[PDB]
RNA sequence: UUCUCUCAGUUCGGAUUGCAGGCUGCAACUCGCCUGCAUGAAGCCGGAAUCGCUAGUAAUCGCGGAUCAGCACGCCGCGGUG
């Protein structure tokens, strides 16, 4: 439900509907649905309970879930707290990589 | 009503003002119209455009009661006079007659300061 | 200029229909210099046009054309503080700019999946008197003899 | 030149952040350039006002080198479509 964590949209090819589950971008849609041997064919999800499966049982392998957002949360947790530059400037809403603040906010502070 | 069918086209247009007023043949009033009572302010109430859609505010209500035949007595030496006329006709009345009253004293009475602008 | 009148800028007839206004249709379809782009539509849209209830490509075109150009134009000017506006006549040149011009402009904000699909279906509702084109003529004629009133001895 | 996609904040856009690398250099934390996978912000043509340009010009597309271990959306030139 729907192939994977949650909904993959329907009326759309798989190469792109199975991009809208946090952790598939493009190239890994492209591997995962090669590594079973399903094509597009044509701009339709018409899939069988045989390929939904196929390509449900391949995704258990990654970490496309909310087990990646504890992973980059835990991250930037671990970097906030010993010093540290990086993450001092994670909790001022500043830019992290040395941006020279002029403008280059915008997006990081609003 | 009193389906008049005969009048005549007072027009009083100034340096910043126009109005308009269709009376009938003698004195009694039965419609009129002027620029301020159109939304226009200030400077704009002496363009010509004003004395246009002022004119026809005031045909289509004088028509509203049967009226075809009209003369224009224009005093007020402004400058939209012309074209309160160019909208007299063409929005359904029927001008013969124009003329000017403009009242000219003899040397009677003093006129005010010269301004200093 | 200052100095007086200026040239015409000849223009170099197309080879296929050996027409000078479709030379000009296709300079005003062409955006960056992409030359090759504007022509292939143009002829995408006259094939479409011709296929599809059609005569001729150049005989409806030019019919969109007539029903489309306008004769008379209004200036706004200024002559010492107060603006106004006055009709005028229309030498030809002007004409055919106006109407190319018009015509692009409104087939561009049509609202379908293809240029062709817009620029044929835009003139050949322009060749039976629709569209917001002639409907910007016409404006265009509603404001002339109009405002001939604060134009009369301009 | 073919094959796709179908008017959507989207197979548009590529800011920001996580992890793993490469290169120069004695050394890239403050403070370099580049790569890959993951994330996917504002933005649907911009008021008052204001700028450049008269023909291979405007608009658009790339290539080279001065400076320089490394480091260019800047500068100087070149040509293509027009």
């Amino acid at each position: 439900a729907r192939i994977a964590g949650v909904d993959i949209p329907r009326d759309k090819r798989v190469v792109v509907s199975l991009t809208y589950i946090y952790g598939i971008g493009n190239t890994t849609a492209k591997k995962v649905l090669a590594n079973v041997g399903v094509s597009e064919d044509v701009r339709v999800r018409d899939l069988t309970n045989e390929q939904t499966d196929a390509i449900r049982a391949e995704i258990d392998k990654l970490k496309v879930e909310g087990d990646l957002r504890r992973e980059v949360n835990l991250n930037i947790k671990r970097l906030m707290e010993i010093g540290s530059y990086r993450g001092i400037r994670h909790r001022r809403g500043l830019p992290t990589r040395g941006q020279n603040t002029k403008n280059n906010a915008r997006t990081r502070k609003g | 009503k009193k389906n008049i069918e005969s009048g005549v086209a007072h027009i009083h247009s100034t340096f910043n003002n126009t109005i308009v007023m269709i009376t009938d043949t003698h004195g009694n009033a039965l419609a009129w119209s002027s620029a301020g009572s159109l939304g226009f302010k200030g400077s704009k109430k002496s363009t010509p455009f004003a004395a246009q859609m002022a004119a026809e505010a005031a045909t289509k209500v004088a028509m509203e009661h049967g009226l075809k035949t009209v003369d224009v007595t224009v005093k007020g030496p402004g400058s939209g006079r012309e074209a309160a006329i160019r909208s007299l006709q063409a929005t359904g009345l029927e001008v013969t007659a124009i003329r000017d009253v403009t009242p000219v004293p003899h040397n009677g009475c003093r006129p005010p300061k010269r301004r200093r602008v | 200029p200052r100095k007086g009148p200026v040239a015409k800028r000849d223009v170099l007839p197309d080879p296929i229909y050996n027409s000078k206004l479709v030379t000009r249709l296709i300079n005003r379809v062409m955006v960056d210099g992409k030359r090759g782009i504007a022509a292939n539509i143009i002829y995408n849209s006259f094939d479409i046009i011709k296929e599809s209830t059609g005569n001729d490509p150049l005989e409806v075109f030019e019919q969109a054309m007539k029903n489309v150009m306008p004769v008379l134009e209004v200036k706004a000017r200024r002559v010492g503080g107060s603006n106004y506006q006055v009709p005028v006549e229309v030498r030809p040149e002007r004409r055919t700019t106006l109407g190319l011009r018009w015509v692009v402009n409104y087939a561009r904000l049509r609202g379908e999946h293809t240029m062709e699909e817009r620029l044929a279906k835009e003139i050949m509702d322009a060749a039976n008197n629709t569209g917001a084109s002639v409907k910007k003529r016409e404006d265009t004629h509603k404001m002339a003899d109009a405002n001939r009133a604060f134009a009369h001895y301009r």
